[PDB]
């Protein structure tokens, strides 16, 4: 009923079994309901950062994929004229990973990260004595009329 | 755990803590565990 | 130091032995920005918890 | 015919035959907020109409989002048209031209290119998130483009499987959403005949993850096919809205019986939907087959082995069936386009409905004079040839037929923006395949090959050798302003032509893209945000020009304004030394620039109504209010040219002799502006005096246009000039705990939070804020990184606000690579733009006088 | 290093709460995984080594030896104490005459042997030109060479520069 | 009505009128309705109000514009057409047109033409500009200029404009920009004595997909091979139209006689037993050539008594000993050595010899410095033909008309070309912009890389 | 290729020469 056979190849489980196995493995899982947590921290973000020779702060650091443009070897064109550049905030590493074609000259072998996925507003149920469909107090109230 | 049917995997093939260094390293950690998170991420990314 | 590293980040955007440990010079996450050092850890509606930690 | 098309439920001869009968066509734009379910809804309609095209189990087939950047980003970037044949609840098949538009607010322009060729709108609303930024903006832009508005409340499963609301409280959530859309439509429209309620069929409820789609009529027809004797339309009239069911009298009452009974929507619609979703996701093994037997659904043993989300999609595909409530809604509440031809011609045609061609375009007949209108250019993936996409409003395009494409600068007196192009091929554009047709009659959408050369943004295709009095359709008035400005050069200058070629191509692909070259030879792309320009830059480097391209830092375009009247009344004589013009520049009244820009006034009005507006609204004398010459750099621009020339001092016929050239010089002067060559805004230019030469070869043209620009510039500069910042309105969707984090992120970037309001019925908050657009670069990255992805922001252009500095302040030293403080930001913003523009280092107020 | 990484990953989640520092943490699946994935890769290396065990820069020298071997195979085998030294001196003499831009035509040499020496001289000529230019880019770039490499290189470049200069003079004529 | 009486026609200077480049607005990039300002040469889009030409006219007081497509002159900001015959040379420099009487008498032009600046030139003997590393393509394009029938094809746009293209076909840009360049090079009333080939080369860069760049020089034989094959591919209308002008001018038919040599490492009994196997017999794989590849014998590795130059030297007939039916050439691929004989069957009217200079040895690319001793006014190629053929070929005597010469190392090389001006008998060495008058006796002293010959 | 794989053609044509021409090979003293 629950596995393939003696070869132990395919399993099919009842959802109470999967629920209690999920509860027994609660300590090994982060209870994220999204991959929004991995914004600029997923694989694409790190492939991008490796391709741009940039290091995301919580992330890895590699050898340069391409030979870098030395910004003391480029020779003050009308393009990179620093008297034309309005500085408001420092354009971080994260902005060149987040928008690799806007903020990088030569984005090569670069990976467009996934944008927002919509925020999974899942209310974990603390009390099983509560109905499964229940207006939890995390939910903001709907003021009638 | 979002599955209810699946194919059986080797015990080698199940990294119990891969989605731990794939998180951001928690606050208040010393520097060696932070570089350990970043280098686990480095070889994760080099594998992928 | 962090204002110094901020303007350094601007100014550089535009202008045998078996070692068993990783160095602290291998580190990243040495940020100047207070939005990126103190990075508001997920309160998963106050009901989800980070893996492994007690 | 003659092409290899996928297997479909209909057949393409029936699609090509529904194309002819333009009563059975619905030109529909599916528009909404970002990720509110539109592409997955088109996926559901494609899976309904194509049996071999099926979504994968763990990953949603998009089937629009056919670009690589769309598949990698996950954000819809371009509008993809999909022409299906969808059956109605009564079983009647209607041809549906559906524009799946991007819901990201930066790509709002793309929605406008879909709103022009549509007769109706389905506004998609996340049932969890509710009404968001782009849902309000596309309500506004949909009722302002004179479109019929319907609502699909998508993602109702988030009320069930995420929020786990009670069915009464999720009914309150859906009712709050419908009330919010009704309030927005009553805000942006004086008419209240377009009330949106599901009782009317205007509101559809959906879950495009699980292929739920019902109106009240299509859910009532599930009862009508389950139980025979019930008439489902009368039932659908009772299903929503504080109507309770009395099961002892079997009658629907407005008074609640039992003091704990539910509404008809909760009892008959929401609780069955909850029980279906709860029996699938909770009790598949134990009690799904008996409830599936109760619903009439039998699944195969292979099908019950599925995971819970594909099993939900399958169970609701068998229960709800086809998406006939969507077709109910768009057939009853979106025009014909025979019916919708007359508001379309009244709104978007320049000749109006009263023309001899506007009449024949209101009739929408395929045997009429050809009046196609293309708003989108779709590149083939080799990048070389574009295909103009739009609707045939009269006549019939034919493949191989020579045709007269009129660009946006074609007027009937300036007939040079036309070109006779041979139409190569015609395609009925479904998203991942094109049905090549020999002809396309009126009312239908068409991809046209061969007319791509003489047009950049927007075309009116007519026929040659007739339609000599054929005018263009209006250019796309966009929802927002392309403000973010990036400079773009090739890494190797030798492949500049490829980049220039590619620049032309991104000018075709993105409808509100502005590619210009500044006077320094700097190539400049204007966009609506950083995701928009990231996709533009991706297409520029990868799709169109295969070369490497340096980007500059993103900067914004500024405006220029005045804050007080001009100190001395400024003057300029021509190089003849005749024709002195004497102007002052004073700031406009508050809200007047918003009135000229949002077409609350027009110079196309007569002098009586225009003078009556300016008298009754802004305390102008009728002396001044009957003396308005023009309206800023375009016909709807935020400046006014008034002549306060008394007829005693000036001959008024001699002044009307050069009114055209003074208006042209004023429009060019407000288009460039003397501070940093960026648009003058909110400035009233009063012509105080005007010497005019007597004979017409001494006035006019090459004398008085640059003289009028010089007196506009000097009158502007003697008034105290200020720069204006574009301000982005930022709607942040954060959790309740991340609100103070959003405040902290905004406080580092000059952003003022307007509001932090709870999303009612969701655990999230919306922080509405006003960031400057020069300070929004990496703001969403700052926000989503600092909040660990939990907060998410969409920022769209809202207004222009005066920069806190003074731009004509030589006292201010600016070290070149530092973030300047606020009280001289304008001095940083003026000269660097002037350096970018390449103009002189500083502009003096005496540069355009005659004394120096 | 990776296993130490996983130790730092595991311990600092293990040693939270009331658990302090100490030798009591054993969550061994991560490191055990890493060492098995190493065993995956070196299993066929050690297997190939046991299958092998438990069984049963100087192109002128190589080129000169190969061309000497190719003449010395096709000799009449009655003569190899006589002519194998003389044809080596003919090889070195043709190479000395190529390095000198002077005519090398031995009239008594038979034209297949002459054609093979010509071929040898062309192969050594192309190698010699290439190694002179390569060693010059090495020396000029700043790579560390000794006295005889520079001396040798300078002799090679002097003969190459005078071949180019003689070609320049004859192009002027 | 104020046409023929425009005041601003003195404001035109033809010294800035460069009509060699992309006809795009210099502000909006648009090819639609581009107008040259005749006061500064800069292109701007539109002739109406709020266009870039209008705003430019009032911004700079530059009050005369030429429609770059319609060839009609306009005064902006105030607008009217200009009808003046003195402006006709501006349109003729922008769009040179050649009548059939002007094409037939185009090679009978002994008198020099004057440019607008005081610089005499001959039409066709016109310098091509050097962008970074370009002289291979300037040399080949100057070689395909001064070929009369290919020129006469590309001087009338009507010869090639109406032929059918695929929808997404970039390869026809070579045909139309080659025709534009040919009309600019043979323009007898130019404004300067030199033509920038830059648009033609951007068509080359786009059509070869960054083969044959302008920043990096290629080989002239590779560029001529690709360019004749690409002109022949693109002048076929949505098919292989078998005879284009490139085939009608340059293509001949050779008859290759491939013979498989058995194997060298076998005994003699098996070696002559393999002769009856008929895999080791002669074939006839008769094909068509655009150009004949002439293989020089290698630089002789030693100087010799007789002549005292270090420069080796072959007659033309000794490297045209290949392509008679007697001389066999060894071909050597993996496992197999063939003995290819060649035999010219159809001799083209304009025969290209691509003399193979650069061969790669084991280490680098070496240029053969051998000087082909060719005559320039008579080669009877009658005896390189079968007697099955020599009754068909009435004229087989060829005169040299173009000689592309590569100078220098294979790395740091340059290209010049000695073109024979017809009408005169004078030969001109064009190295990209400079035009020297070279003597007829000095052509055969240079390293002939590519040669084009005319059948008379 | 290897070296004798380049010299194989000349080795096989070097097999052609007669033994009257083998000891009449001069030395380089001239
Ligand atoms: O990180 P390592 O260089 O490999 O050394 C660690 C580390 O000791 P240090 O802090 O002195 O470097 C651990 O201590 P903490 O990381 O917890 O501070 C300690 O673990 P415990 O103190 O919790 O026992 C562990 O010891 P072990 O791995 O044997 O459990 C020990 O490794 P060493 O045995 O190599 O010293
Ligand atoms: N819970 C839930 N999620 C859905 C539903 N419909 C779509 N989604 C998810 O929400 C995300 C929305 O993506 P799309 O629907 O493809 O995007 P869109 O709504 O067209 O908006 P754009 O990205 O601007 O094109 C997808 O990842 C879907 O997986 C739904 O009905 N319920
Ligand atoms: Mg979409
Ligand atoms: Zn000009």
């Amino acid at each position: 009923k629950y596995v393939n056979g003696s070869t132990y190849q395919r399993w099919q489980f009842t959802l109470p079994m999967m629920s209690t196995l999920y509860r027994l493995a609660n300590q090994l899982l982060t209870d994220l309901v999204d991959d929004n947590y991995f914004y600029l921290f997923d694989l694409k973000a790190f492939f991008t950062s490796k391709a741009l020779n940039m290091a995301i702060p919580g992330g890895p650091k590699f050898e340069p994929l391409v030979r870098d443009i030395n910004l003391q070897d480029e020779d003050w064109n009308e393009f990179n004229d620093i008297n034309k550049i309005i500085i408001r905030q420092p354009i971080r590493t994260e902005y060149k990973i987040a928008f690799p074609y806007l903020y990088n000259n030569l984005p090569h072998h670069v990976h467009l990260t996934w944008y927002h996925t919509p925020n999974v507003v899942f209310i974990k149920t603390e009390d099983p004595d509560l109905p499964a469909f229940y207006f939890d107090p995390l939910i903001n109230p709907i003021s009638h009329r | 755990f979002n599955l209810r049917s699946g194919r059986t995997r080797r015990a080698l093939d199940i990294p119990l803590v891969k989605n731990w260094y794939r998180e951001h390293c928690p606050a208040g950690q010393p520097v060696k565990v932070r570089v350990s998170y970043q280098k686990l991420l480095k070889y994760y990314v080099l594998n992928a | 130091k962090d204002k110094s590293k901020e303007l350094h980040a601007i100014k550089e955007r535009y202008l045998r032995k078996f070692v068993f440990e990783w160095d602290a010079s291998e580190d990243t996450s040495i940020d100047y920005n207070p939005l990126y050092k103190e990075r508001h850890q997920v309160q998963l509606l106050g009901r989800g918890f980070i893996a492994g930690i007690d | 015919m003659e092409q290899t098309l996928p297997v479909t439920v209909y057949e393409m001869d029936f699609l090509a035959d529904l194309m002819d009968n333009s009563e059975l066509i619905r030109n529909v734009t599916l528009c909404g907020h970002l990720h509110h379910g539109k592409t997955c809804f088109v996926d559901c309609l494609i899976e309904q109409t194509h049996p071999e095209i099926r979504k994968r189990y763990d990953q949603d087939l998009c089937y629009t989002d056919i670009l690589f950047t769309e598949q990698e980003r996950g954000v819809g970037i371009k509008s993809t048209p999909v022409t299906v044949v969808l059956p109605d609840t009564k079983g009647k098949s209607y041809l549906f031209n559906i524009m799946d538009t991007p819901g990201h607010v930066n790509f709002s322009d793309e929605v406008t290119a879909g709103l022009r060729i549509s007769d109706g709108v389905v506004l998609f609303i996340d049932a969890a998130e509710g009404v968001m930024l782009n849902t309000e903006r596309l309500i506004k832009h949909a009722v302002q483009e004179r479109l019929a508005v319907t609502v699909c409340i998508n993602k109702i499963d988030r009320l069930i499987l995420e929020l786990k609301l009670p069915p009464t409280d999720a009914y309150y959530k859906l009712r709050h959403i419908v009330d919010e859309v009704n309030g927005l439509i009553s805000m942006y429209s004086t008419d209240e005949n377009l009330i949106l309620s599901p009782l009317l069929g205007n509101v559809c409820f959906s879950s495009s993850q699980y292929s739920i789609c019902f109106t009240l009529g299509s859910f009532a027809k599930i009862y009508a096919d389950t139980f025979g004797d019930i008439n489902y339309q009368e039932f659908a009239k009772r299903l929503w809205g504080d109507i309770y069911f009395n099961p002892k009298t079997r009658k629907f009452t407005k008074k609640a019986p039992t003091s704990s009974s539910q509404r008809s929507f909760v009892e008959f619609i929401l609780e069955p939907l909850y029980k279906i979703l709860a029996q699938v996701v909770g009790d598949v093994d134990t009690s799904l087959p008996r409830t599936l037997d109760e619903l009439g659904i039998h699944l195969t043993k292979e099908e019950l082995k599925l995971n819970i989300r594909p099993l939900l999609r399958l169970v609701c595909k068998k229960f709800f069936g086809e998406f006939t409530g969507f077709v109910d809604m768009c057939v009853q509440h979106i025009p014909s386009p025979k019916v919708g031809a007359k508001p379309k011609i009244e709104h978007t045609y320049t000749g109006g409905v009263d023309s001899d061609l506007g009449e024949a375009m209101s009739d929408c007949d395929p045997d009429g004079p050809l009046m196609c209108h293309t708003t989108k250019m779709y590149s083939t993936d080799d990048g070389v040839q574009f295909h103009a996409f739009g609707r045939v409003l009269s006549g019939t395009i034919h493949a191989g037929q020579p045709v007269k494409v009129l660009g946006e600068n074609y007027t009937l007196e300036d007939e040079e923006d036309s070109q006779i192009c041979t139409v190569g091929r015609l395609w009925i554009s479904v998203a991942r395949y094109h049905i090549e047709v020999n002809r396309v009659p009126a009312g239908n959408w068409v991809l046209i090959e061969g007319v791509d050369q003489p047009i950049v943004k927007t075309a009116t295709i007519t026929e040659p050798r007739g339609n000599e009095e054929a005018q263009i359709f209006r250019p796309l008035k966009f929802n927002t302003t392309s403000v973010i400005k990036i400079a773009v050069e090739p890494v190797n200058p030798s492949e500049l032509p490829k980049m220039l070629d590619g620049l032309r191509k991104v000018n075709k692909s993105y409808p509100s893209l502005t590619t210009k070259v500044e006077e320094s030879g700097e190539h400049v792309i204007l966009g609506t945000g950083e995701l928009y320009l990231d996709c533009v830059m991706h297409d520029l480097r990868k799709m169109y020009s295969e070369i490497d391209i340096k980007v500059a830092d993103p900067v914004v375009t500024f405006c220029e304004t005045v804050v007080e009247t001009s100190s001395l009344k400024c003057f300029a004589e021509t190089p003849n030394k005749k024709n002195k013009i004497t102007m002052i520049a004073e700031p406009l009244e508050k809200g007047l620039a918003e009135d000229i820009e949002n077409e609350v006034v027009q110079i196309t009005w007569n002098r009586k109504k225009l003078g009556e507006f300016f008298q009754t609204k802004y305390d102008w004398d009728l002396l001044a209010a009957r003396s308005i010459w023009a309206f800023g750099p375009d016909a709807t621009g935020p400046n006014i040219l008034v002549d306060d020339t008394l007829p005693s001092e000036v001959d008024k016929a001699l002044l009307g002799s050069v009114k055209d050239s003074i208006v042209q010089g004023f429009q060019w002067g407000t288009r460039e502006g003397p501070l940093c060559d960026e648009l003058i805004r909110n400035v009233k230019f009063k012509i105080l005096d005007a010497v005019v030469a007597q004979e017409p070869l001494h006035r006019g043209g090459g004398q008085i246009i640059p003289t009028a620009r010089r007196v506009v510039y000097s009158a502007f500069l003697m008034a105290t000039p200020r720069l204006m910042e574009p301000y982005y309105f930022v709607e942040v969707q954060a959790p309740a705990d991340c609100v103070s984090a959003v405040y902290t992120v905004l406080a580092r970037r000059r952003g003022h939070v307007t509001q932090d309001a709870p999303i009612p019925g969701s655990p999230l908050y919306t922080i509405k804020a006003f960031i400057p657009a020069i300070d929004s670069f990496g703001f969403e990255t700052d926000l989503r990184t600092h909040t660990q992805g939990q907060a998410f922001s969409l920022s769209v252009f809202h207004h222009w606000q005066i920069v806190p500095g003074d731009p004509l302040d030589k006292s201010i030293v600016i070290r070149p690579l530092e973030p300047q403080p606020a009280p001289h930001l304008a001095r940083e913003f003026m000269i660097k733009t002037r350096r970018r523009k390449g103009l002189s280092e500083d502009v003096s107020i005496s540069k355009f006088f005659d004394d120096p | 290093r990776m296993c130490k990484d996983l130790k730092h990953l595991i311990y600092y989640r293990f040693n939270t709460g009331p658990v302090g520092k100490g030798p009591g943490c054993g969550f061994w699946a991560a490191g055990w995984r890493v060492w098995l994935f190493f065993m995956r890769g070196i299993t066929p290396l050690l297997e190939r080594w046991l299958g092998n065990l438990l069984a049963r820069s100087h192109f002128d020298l190589e080129l000169r030896a190969a061309v000497m071997h190719d003449i010395l195979d096709m000799m009449p085998e009655g003569i190899k104490q006589n002519k194998a030294r003389t044809i080596l001196q003919h090889l070195s003499e043709a190479w000395r005459c190529w390095k000198a831009n002077i005519p090398w035509k031995v009239p008594g040499l038979p034209t297949p042997i002459e054609n093979m020496i010509l071929r040898y001289v062309k192969a050594k000529a192309d190698w010699w030109t290439n190694t002179a230019h390569y060693n010059r880019e090495r020396i000029r770039r700043g790579a560390t060479v000794d006295k005889t490499v520079c001396k040798k290189n300078l002799g090679r470049l002097t003969r190459l520069y005078l071949k180019a200069e003689q070609e320049r003079q004859h192009n002027y004529l | 009505r104020r046409s023929r009486h425009c005041p601003y026609l003195d404001t035109i200077n033809r010294s800035v009128l460069d009509f060699d480049f992309e006809k795009l607005c210099s502000i909006s990039l648009s090819h639609i309705n581009a107008y040259a300002c005749l006061v500064c040469g800069k292109y701007f889009q539109g002739r109406g109000l709020k266009s870039h030409a209008y705003i430019h006219s009032v911004q700079f007081s530059h009050h005369v514009f030429l429609n770059l497509h319609t060839l009609k002159f306009y005064c902006l900001p105030d607008n009217y057409e200009i009808i003046d015959s003195s402006l006709e040379d501006i349109t003729y420099v922008l769009k040179p047109t050649f009548t059939k009487q002007q094409i037939a008498n185009l090679d009978k032009q002994a008198k020099l033409s004057r440019a607008y600046d005081g610089t005499t030139y001959l039409p066709g003997i016109v310098g091509l500009n050097n962008i970074k590393a370009n002289d291979y393509a300037n040399a080949v394009l100057q070689a395909l200029s001064n070929v009369p029938p290919l020129r006469n094809y590309f001087l009338e746009e009507d010869n090639y404009k109406n032929i059918k293209r695929p929808p997404g076909d970039i390869m026809f840009l070579l045909v139309q920009r080659f025709g534009e360049l040919m009309r600019k090079l043979w323009n007898p009333r130019n404004f300067k004595a030199h033509v920038s080939p830059h648009e033609m080369l951007q068509a080359v860069v786009l059509c070869s997909k960054k083969t044959f760049q302008i920043t990096k020089q290629g080989d002239g034989v590779d560029f001529l091979s690709w360019f004749l094959n690409a002109l022949h591919s693109a002048l076929g209308g949505t098919k292989k139209k078998k005879k284009t002008i490139v085939t009608d001018v340059f293509q001949g038919s050779m008859r290759i006689f491939t013979k498989k040599l058995p194997h060298p490492d076998l005994p003699a009994e098996e070696k002559e037993q393999l002769l009856h196997n008929d895999e080791y017999q002669e074939t006839m794989v008769e094909s068509t050539f655009m150009y004949l590849t002439l293989d020089l014998p290698t630089a002789p590795l030693y100087k010799d008594e007789k002549e005292q130059l270090i420069i080796p030297q072959v007659p033309l007939f000794n490297i045209l000993a290949k392509f008679n039916g007697i001389t066999e050439k060894e071909y050597k691929t993996y496992k197999e050595n063939f003995l290819k004989r060649f035999q010219l069957t159809k001799l083209p009217p304009y025969l290209i010899f691509c003399i193979k200079r650069f061969t790669k040895n084991n280490f680098f690319v070496e240029k053969n410095p051998t000087i082909v001793n060719f005559p320039i006014t008579n080669v009877d190629l009658r005896e390189y033909l079968s007697e099955e053929v020599q009754a068909v070929h009435k004229n087989t005597t060829y005169d040299l008309i173009a000689n592309i010469v590569h100078d220098g190392k294979p790395s740091e090389g340059s290209y010049r070309i000695h073109v024979l001006h017809h009408g005169t008998g004078k030969w001109y060495e064009l190295q990209d912009l400079q035009v020297t008058d070279i003597l007829p006796q000095m052509i055969t002293l240079s390293e002939a890389y590519i040669q084009i010959w005319k059948r008379r | 290729p290897k070296i004798q794989q380049q010299f194989s053609d000349l080795k096989r044509k070097l097999a052609e020469v007669t033994e009257e021409e083998w000891l009449s090979i001069p030395e380089v003293g001239d």
